[PDB]
């Protein structure tokens, strides 16, 4: 959205042709009734899935999904169907002719950039036949012309939707009564949105059913009163919007930190796959682990304290599960990445400061050229403020640099209060420790 | 030559040298042909018209030359497009004919026609070379066949297809063409066999498997008049000489490669004759003039509801701008994320289809709703009066 939108609107401004302020692409495209119908059919309730569903709806050509998780396969499995794999001797001959002469829709789920050539000229004559086919492994290398034929859609899950999905599943497993209240009020308020729609239908009926002699219909007075009555239940629904947006929200606020952590953990364990192949796993296994963790230790009493116990236990459970597959030289690294991905949201640690911690002399005379490289490394907030006479005191820190285990017993007193605070003081100590020693 | 600037300097060289030699009418050439305006487009089928007197192909058009003009060029091109539509079932060929496309068809004609010629065509996918060559071959009466890679990828298909090709261009003596592309290569070896086909044309013991003499014996009746040894006699080996002459005279080879990837350059280095004998032609991506031309070709037939003077021209301009831009966005995505993205003019056409269709849909629907806004105005008016 961002790049493309600013791009198109700057084109329009330079062109000087007139355009309307505000995108709202989804709103004036599809009626929300079908949106809700899909949301019964398993479409994720969040924005990105909404545009994705639009994109499949337009169906300019047959599509092909980049599908790291499996949203599209399940969606099509439910959307209107409720299947035949590519690798099968019967598929190339039998399944083709059945679908092509009677329209069975012939789903495929094993594209790996390798096309049986007979797939193509079928692609480009029953007039009751469609075909949706999708990939599995992310980061495709599709040929230019495979982009020419079919539309491409990415269902790469964002963490943003991920925390809502985990939020729903935790509300399920921690106590079903929460879901009872949830789905009860949610069905009620959905039906009350439909009741506002019925108010609109009543207005339209009042306006064009008669199409003349509206005024001579003195029952129109009753009709006018009827309009008011419908608004009154909307007022109840309006009240419910508050009763929802606090109560369920706080029932969700007890858990939406958890979901945040869960999403963080998942997007950590994604990237180790790129660190080396064979550290690859689904979301589904992670889901089983998550639901289990809730079952394992979650409920004793004192629900807020048990939220803190989530944060204690889930992390260890998933952590150990991944360690069982890890190699020695990668043991320390996975835990390190987990720590950072935890702190990139709450503590808001700068990626610039992360790169400072990963990558990196006139002033000082005693220290070594091997050391002076590091002085210039640290030198280029208060890193560029305390290499002066403070650091160049040379009073007691000479012993310090000599002492083994510099961090622990002979602590730097260069910033004693900053090290004391500890909200970031760890990370500060570590930038120091790496740059110096 | 890759960049248009390189072209501009060779034309400068040409004008300078023409002035150098032509030191006796130099002002006339400056007025007429050394001018950058279009001059002497040479073509064979446009200049003469069959006229369909008693039969459609009334007379073979004069063939040698044509003159400069663009109108009748496009009109006969569209004529011919309709013909190709009804010749081929399910042709499904919405070819848009703009100035550069016309020139490219002309160049394919120039190479295909010539006796003992062939031309390597380079360009990114979507440039249309594979689409253009079909018409370019149909006009030249040449038959065309492509190779199909079976479930088992092997070698015999090549051999039998080339045998049929020679016997079309040999014994029967018809005119043919060959349309290998990147899809028609699965290993190197195919390139070796074709390489020697460009060079010699004798396949070792494909035609000499106790068959060369029966096929040659099916041809000497033509030899009795063709070489015309006083209509008396002939010889045996000389018949094979005339046969290789015929087949190489009427076996044109049209190769169409990608410019990008890894394998193209060292494939060229592997086989010298490939880039050596064949002519070479570049297809640059479409510039803004072509895109606005396509935009107006598709907006003229689609400007039923979108009536606004002085804004249409800016509309077509801005649509071209959109396309040039999605090119740049593609480049940036690959640059940062190392994830491959591509584009084709087919998607631009599909985008115009979507524009037209959803515009008539939303125009009509939302304007029936706005007709209902006017029904509200009617209600207000009748109530007031
Ligand atoms: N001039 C054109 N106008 C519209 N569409 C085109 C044009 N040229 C090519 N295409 C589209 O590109 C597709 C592939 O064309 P092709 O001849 O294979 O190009 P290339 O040889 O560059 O790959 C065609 O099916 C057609 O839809």
């Amino acid at each position: 959205n961002k790049l493309a939108q600013q791009r198109f609107v700057v084109d329009m401004k330079k062109r000087g042709v007139p355009v309307t302020p505000g995108l709202e692409l989804t709103s004036f495209l599809i009626d929300d009734a079908t949106i809700g119908e899909w949301n019964l059919q398993g479409l994720p309730k969040d924005d990105l899935s909404i545009q994705n569903g639009i994109m499949v709806t337009n169906s300019a050509r047959y599509p092909l999904f980049i599908d790291p998780q499996g949203q599209g396969q399940n969606w099509i499995r439910n959307k209107l169907s409720a299947i035949t794999t590519l690798s099968h001797p019967k598929f190339k001959d039998m399944f083709l002719k059945y679908c092509m002469e009677s329209g069975l829709t012939l789903i495929v789920e094993n594209i790996e950039n390798e096309v049986d050539p007979m797939m193509d000229p079928v692609l480009e004559l029953s007039k009751e036949f469609k075909l949706f086919m999708t990939c599995r492994l992310a980061n495709p290398s599709f040929s230019p012309e495979l982009s020419a034929k079919t539309t491409i859609i990415d269902f790469t899950v964002t963490q943003s939707g991920l925390e809502q999905q985990l939020l729903g599943k935790v509300i399920s497993k921690e106590q079903k009564a929460l879901e009872d209240s949830l789905n009860q009020l949610l069905a009620d308020v959905n039906q009350n949105q439909k009741d506002l729609q019925r108010l609109d239908k009543n207005l339209l009926e009042r306006l064009i059913n008669s199409q003349g002699n509206l005024l001579d219909d003195t029952e129109l007075m009753d009709v006018l009163n009827n309009t008011k009555t419908q608004a009154k239940e909307v007022a109840a629904k309006l009240i419910d919007a508050e009763i929802k947006t606090k109560e369920i929200n706080e029932k969700r606020e007890q858990y939406r930190p958890v979901a945040i952590r869960g999403s963080a953990i998942y997007f950590t364990m994604i990237e180790v796959s790129l660190v080396n192949w064979m550290y690859n796993s689904s979301l589904e296994q992670f889901l089983k682990l998550f639901i289990e963790s809730i079952d394992l230790s979650e409920k004793a009493q004192l629900p807020s304290n048990r939220v803190k116990n989530i944060i204690s236990f889930l992390t260890f459970h998933v952590y150990r599960y991944v360690n069982r597959g890890l190699f020695e030289k990668d043991k320390i690294t996975f835990i390190l990445m987990m720590a950072f991905k935890i702190l990139t949201t709450a503590g808001t640690i700068s990626s610039g400061d992360v790169s400072l911690f990963l990558k990196s002399q006139k002033q000082i005379s005693y220290l070594e050229d091997n050391q002076w490289l590091n002085i210039l490394a640290l030198s280029k907030p208060f890193f560029k403020e305390l290499p002066d006479l403070i650091s160049r005191s040379e009073n007691q820190w000479r012993n310090w640099i000599d002492k083994n285990d510099p961090e622990n017993f002979p602590i730097p007193d260069f910033a004693e209060s900053i090290n004391q605070e500890k909200e970031i003081g760890s990370f500060i100590s570590l930038c120091l420790v790496r740059s110096l020693r | 030559l890759v960049n248009n600037k390189d072209k501009d300097t060779v034309m400068g060289y040409i004008q300078e040298v023409s002035l150098e030699s032509f030191s006796q009418i130099e002002n006339e050439i400056l007025e007429k042909y050394s001018s950058e305006k279009t001059f002497l487009f040479c073509d064979f089928l446009r200049p003469d018209v069959i006229n369909e007197d008693g039969i459609i192909e009334e007379e073979a058009p004069k063939i040698y030359e044509a003159i400069d003009s663009l109108t009748e060029l496009r009109k006969r091109c569209n004529f011919l497009l309709s013909f190709y539509n009804d010749r081929n079932p399910s042709k499904k060929m919405p070819l848009v004919l703009f100035d550069d496309a016309l020139k490219h068809l002309l160049r394919i004609s120039r190479i295909i026609r010539q006796p003992r010629s062939s031309g390597l065509l380079v360009g990114v996918g979507g440039s249309g070379k594979q689409s253009l060559t079909r018409l370019a071959g149909f006009i030249g009466k040449n038959l065309i066949q492509q190779i199909i890679v079976t479930k088992t990828y092997s070698d015999k298909d090549l051999k039998e297809d080339i045998k049929k090709g020679f016997d079309d261009a040999g014994h029967l003596g018809k005119q043919v063409t060959f349309l290998m592309t990147d899809s028609e290569v699965k290993k190197e070896e195919f390139l070796e066999y074709i390489n020697m086909v460009l060079s010699t044309g004798e396949i070792p013991n494909l035609l000499a498997k106790d068959e060369r003499e029966v096929w040659l014996g099916d041809i000497s009746q033509a030899y009795c008049k063709e070489k015309n040894l006083g209509n008396i006699d002939p010889p045996q080996s000389e018949l094979w000489t005339y046969f290789v002459d015929r087949v190489r005279d009427n076996f044109h080879i049209m190769l169409c490669f990608s410019p990008v990837g890894q394998k193209f350059r060292e494939r060229a280095r592997k086989f010298p004759a490939l880039f050596n004998e064949c002519t070479i032609d570049w297809f640059l991506p479409w510039p803004e003039e072509a895109l606005v031309s396509v935009a107006e070709t598709f907006i003229k037939n689609f400007d039923k509801l979108d009536t606004k003077e002085e804004t249409k021209q800016e509309l077509m301009k801005h649509m071209g701008n959109v396309h040039l831009m999605v090119n740049e966005i593609c480049d940036e995505y690959y640059q940062k994320m190392r994830r491959q993205v591509y584009v084709t003019p087919k998607s631009f056409l599909s985008y115009l289809n979507s524009y037209k269709t959803l515009y008539i849909e939303k125009y009509d629907e939302l304007d029936q709703q706005e007709e209902s806004f006017k029904i509200g105005l009617n209600k207000i008016q009748e109530a007031t009066i």
